[PDB]
DNA sequence: CGCGGACGAAGCC
DNA sequence: TTATCACTGGCTTCGTCCGCG
């Protein structure tokens, strides 16, 4: 029951923050321009997110995650943040867009 | 690289300032002016030998002089954006207004940064805000090659550190 | 068959067309930010000058129902019958029951979902078609879901009527693709030859009656602006323009008036505060037979500066034009008109003394 | 139909209009930074001489409620009833419940969110309209959420009254789109012909009662000035001005008086310290029928210097005017008046001996 | 025998092709996203100029007619690489508003607010054509002449038609390099795997970069490849690319001649 | 009177 | 301060109706 509980609290934190990163990216690009970021964002996100999950299930050590702890450990926060910065990097350029993009990146911090 | 000579200027100057009144007054008369201008030549005698494109020299002269034109109340690795955000959160400066001034500097050119920069930095040091002059120097040097990059770093650092400072006050 | 026009034109502290926040639109081109004037805005200025000068006026409007209702009301219809008849005008067309309508706003006739681009007399003709079927509209207004009664073929034939502006710039109407007309003019986004940083102007508005609070502490918002020597380019695909207008003489008048308008008009962006009205320093018309070729790559390397850009820009367009004529041999009739006399500019073909003389010679050469 | 006026006017150590830090506004134009006097400031100086000289006074204020309260209190109303009545004046207008108001400050009437731009006698008539409904106001002051009582149509008709300044420069009120008037005058930003570096001016304030240490220390802030030969340009769209004023005769007095004001006035920003009152060295009025054409590109290449710029600037404006009449043939009636006699300046049309003679001839010529 | 062409054609502010959204197509390469114009779009344009100028070599040179049923030759012996920018490019948003001509007693409530994405850059274009299969399939060597020569000039001259009425992106390639190679086709795409830095333009710098890559690959594999290149600049020599030619059609003539 | 082209009928909430 | 914020389509077979010849 504990192993399954870890798996649930994992898949939960995982997609939940992932879709929150979707709204984030989407809105971000709109308010900026007053979006092409969501597609590439999800691509790297899930592509980077499956191995981190599989490391969580096997209780192996994953950066930003603590082995054998019931709580999620906000590992997927660091994955989503890395993906988000990988997509929005070159467009946090002009100061305005940078303002929106970061003020919406703050939400993924949890 | 550049940061090494910049640190020599920060100790030297910062040490040659509070320890000198005539030199301090002779270098401060050239804030926001081209190194080419005659009115700042009295400053070369102190700063000229460490100038390691041309943009640089302009950078060192600039900071050096502006760093030197502060009031005594301000006299005695983070960037400038993080210093501004922490100054907003801590000292309680206006946030939305320092916001537009940041957004105006992030667009300037090598010559525009040195003319829009002195008011915010000298006023920021007013009310004793900590400012790492070495990073600022190398930043003004980075306008000659990557202006937009340094601008983006300044703004990003500001918003990110503002957000983290607001969230850590949970 | 491809008349292409190049032009260098400086604008001082203009800020002719703004993004949503007032900053001038910019291109990061060649690695350096360069303020630009959007093509659609200038295209509108040219079409308004051309329509104003040739007398035929086209109307791009989303609220056709209200206008047809006003004309029918002037024809002796009651206001409610005018509204129902105009709704029938727009309802009797399209595949489904009718043209999509925006949510009705209280007190006014609904706006059409898509913008219409048709001549004014065509609007009057729609009013007449709705008028001759007065009894059918009167009977159908009583029904809960009135259907279109007007003939669809006649209305669709009226919506196909072409203005000079539609023949030249084209139109699009998605619900009735038979009326869509391909434009004959390509209009490039005018960007600066040199990199320009947006200059910020701090302005304040004075309150006339004196108050202590009114001054001292109070501060007023900052407004952006920019200046520079814009490069401008445009094409006219003559065979398509002749096919659109049909006659070759009307194509000639349309092209000549278009080019002259192209030189004459200025977008009018905060002009009541900047007065940026200015004539182009250089114009280079070419009549290309193989293909139109813009000289924008000539200025992809930003100009360094410190000295006046007009002369260096003209010499660069000249030099680049020469190299393209060597690299791409052609019999295209070239020609230019310039204010500066410091250079001959050999590659730009035969020099003409004035812009109207140049336009007339070139258009007559095609 | 387009009266356009050009002018060259030098200013010595002027610093006419400052940014937020006291530095003169600069344009990086032609690649070189050139100090400029903003168009809105000079436009304000011109409007004050025109309104002051022609007798019609306009008032741009955010605190109209307070002024109307003052007039009604002078009409015999109690202070609280005057305040409630003026609040009714601004509450009874607009789509929503009323004109948006900024938060009320203790002891004084709240300032409106947007600036109003209307003649002084119009304010007096609004006071009268609020006066004739005294009983409705007396009843209406007691309710917790008082509503507007005054007729909306009458007040909106009063707000439509136009001053000469409004007819000439136009106005904007977002909340009342019926009152907006399109301006008839385009006023360009006056920049220097030559590149000018800002000259920091160290200044101190002497403390009169002697202190031994203070004298030796002697430290105070440095305020920066600048000097140079400004180029100035402005348009007057005559058909629109005739549409605003209605009558052609009032348009003539308004235009002639406007041009004279345009030459005579100086913004007066920091003058008690530097007396920068100066008349333009050269004036060139042209009456263009097709389009106004500014001569700003003539000075995009900054003048080199070491010798006096006035003569070289006048000669350059001459050469460019010649070149434009060559490049753009037109029948526009030109004319100029100059102080220097070293050149005839053939291209600037017929020469007139004095500025008022020139203005009178040209305005009578349109 | 494969003749391949490399071009460095630049395009001003434009949106020649775009995704299902408004933004242009982009390939994240070298760690830096960079705009691209997909191969099929440019190729279809090429197909229309070649077939228009020719007044079945089109089912041979290119794979198969779009509107014809498969005629047992679906391949084409022509390989268009997707054009991609030499440098990293941020998609540049252009906010635009359609104006309502009839005005009510309200002001400026415009007909349509929106924002469309555009971008500009120096695309590195590339294509190769397999002469041997073309000769084996067409038969007559002269048909091969007109097909390759006319195809090459078409390759240079055409530009896709997409949002062009709003943006006049018509242009000529700045650099063209046709290398008749017998060993194998080689693209110089990895020459730009490190996006060039900006602020001074890219035409010259991209030219010289391609010159370095050509120098080095020719060093690793010295071959009998017949080469030649034409540019719109005379200021810089590019010795690794072959002999210089005054013009594009002269070059194409010399290389079609070189093939036979 | 014949032929060709275009739209509709669901399944679906 | 206020007003504005598009459409269209990339399903199935056949039959019927309508336009045309």
């Amino acid at each position: 029951a504990r192993i399954v509980r870890r798996i649930t609290l994992a898949r939960k934190a995982a997609e939940a923050l992932g879709r929150r990163l979707e709204k984030a990216c989407k809105e971000a690009w709109k308010e900026s321009n007053s979006g092409p970021w969501v597609q590439h964002g999800m691509s790297r996100y899930w592509a980077k997110a499956e191995p981190v999950f599989w490391n969580i299930v096997y209780d192996r050590p994953a950066q930003g995650y603590t082995p054998g702890m019931a709580g999620p450990g906000n590992a997927f926060n660091l994955v989503a943040l890395a993906a988000y910065d990988e997509v929005t990097g070159p467009y946090c350029e002009r100061p305005r867009v940078a303002k929106v993009v970061e003020r919406h990146r703050s939400t993924l911090f949890s | 690289y550049i940061l090494q000579h910049a640190d020599a200027l920060v100790k030297r100057v910062s040490k040659l300032i509070v320890n000198e009144p005539a030199a301090r007054a002779a270098l401060r008369r050239g804030v926001g002016l081209a190194p080419e201008d005659p009115r700042m030549l009295a400053a070369h005698r102190v700063v000229a030998p460490y100038v390691p494109v041309h943009a640089v020299e302009r950078a060192f002269y600039a900071v050096a002089a502006i760093m030197a034109a502060q009031p005594r109340s301000a006299r005695d690795r983070p960037n400038l954006g993080v210093s501004l955000a922490q100054a907003v959160f801590d000292k309680g400066l206006n946030a939305d207004s320092t916001e537009q001034r940041l957004h105006l500097i992030a667009r300037q050119n090598l010559d525009g940064v040195h003319r829009h920069l002195p008011r915010l930095v000298l006023y920021l040091r007013s009310d004793q805000v900590h400012i790492d002059w070495g990073i600022l120097i190398r930043d003004l040097a980075r306008w000659g090659h990557t202006p937009r990059h340094v601008a983006r770093e300044w703004v990003q650092d500001y918003h990110r550190t503002l957000e983290t400072l607001t969230r850590q006050a949970e | 068959t491809f008349v292409d026009i190049h032009a260098i034109q400086t604008l001082p502290y203009s800020n002719i067309n703004r993004d949503d926040l007032g900053s001038p639109k910019t291109v990061v081109y060649g690695g350096k930010e360069r303020t630009r004037v959007s093509s659609q805005s200038w295209k509108r200025a040219v079409r308004h000058e051309v329509e104003a000068r040739l007398g035929d006026k086209a109307v791009r409007t989303r609220r056709i129902i209200s206008e047809i209702a006003k004309r029918l009301r002037e024809r002796g219809w009651d206001a409610d019958l005018a509204d129902a008849g105009a709704r029938q005008v727009v309802l009797s067309v399209g595949k489904k029951s009718g043209i999509k309508l925006e949510k009705e706003k209280d007190s006014e006739a609904p706006a059409t979902s898509v913008l219409f681009y048709l001549p004014v007399p065509a609007i009057d003709e729609l009013a007449a078609i709705a008028d001759e079927h007065r009894d059918a509209v009167a009977k159908e207004a009583a029904k809960k879901t009135p259907k279109g009664i007007l003939p669809a073929d006649r209305i669709t034939e009226v919506l196909k009527s072409r203005n000079v502006s539609v023949n030249l710039f084209g139109r699009m109407l998605a619900e009735l693709p038979s009326t869509e007309v391909d434009g004959a003019v390509q209009f490039a986004h005018a960007f600066t030859v040199h990199g320009t940083t947006v200059e910020v102007d701090f302005f304040t508005a004075v309150d006339d009656i004196p108050k202590e609070n009114d001054h001292g502490s109070g501060h007023m918002n900052a407004g952006q602006f920019s200046a520079g020597t814009f490069y401008r380019y445009a094409n006219v695909n003559l065979d398509r323009l002749v096919e659109n207008t049909g006659d070759a003489q009307t194509a000639r008048t349309a092209v000549a008036e278009f080019l002259r308008a192209f030189l004459s008009t200025v977008p009018s962006g905060k002009q009541n505060a900047t007065a940026a009205m200015t004539l182009p320093d250089l114009v280079h018309i070419a009549v290309r037979f193989d293909r139109p070729i813009s000289f924008a790559p000539a200025f992809e390397t930003a100009l360094y500066g410190s000295d006046g850009y007009t002369l260096r820009a003209c010499q660069e367009l000249n030099n680049y034009a020469e190299r393209l004529r060597e690299v791409w041999p052609d019999d295209a009739i070239r020609g230019y008109a310039t204010v500066e006399n410091k250079t001959d500019l050999a590659a730009l073909g035969e020099r003409y003394d004035s812009y109207p003389a140049l336009i007339d010679a070139m258009v007559a050469a095609a």
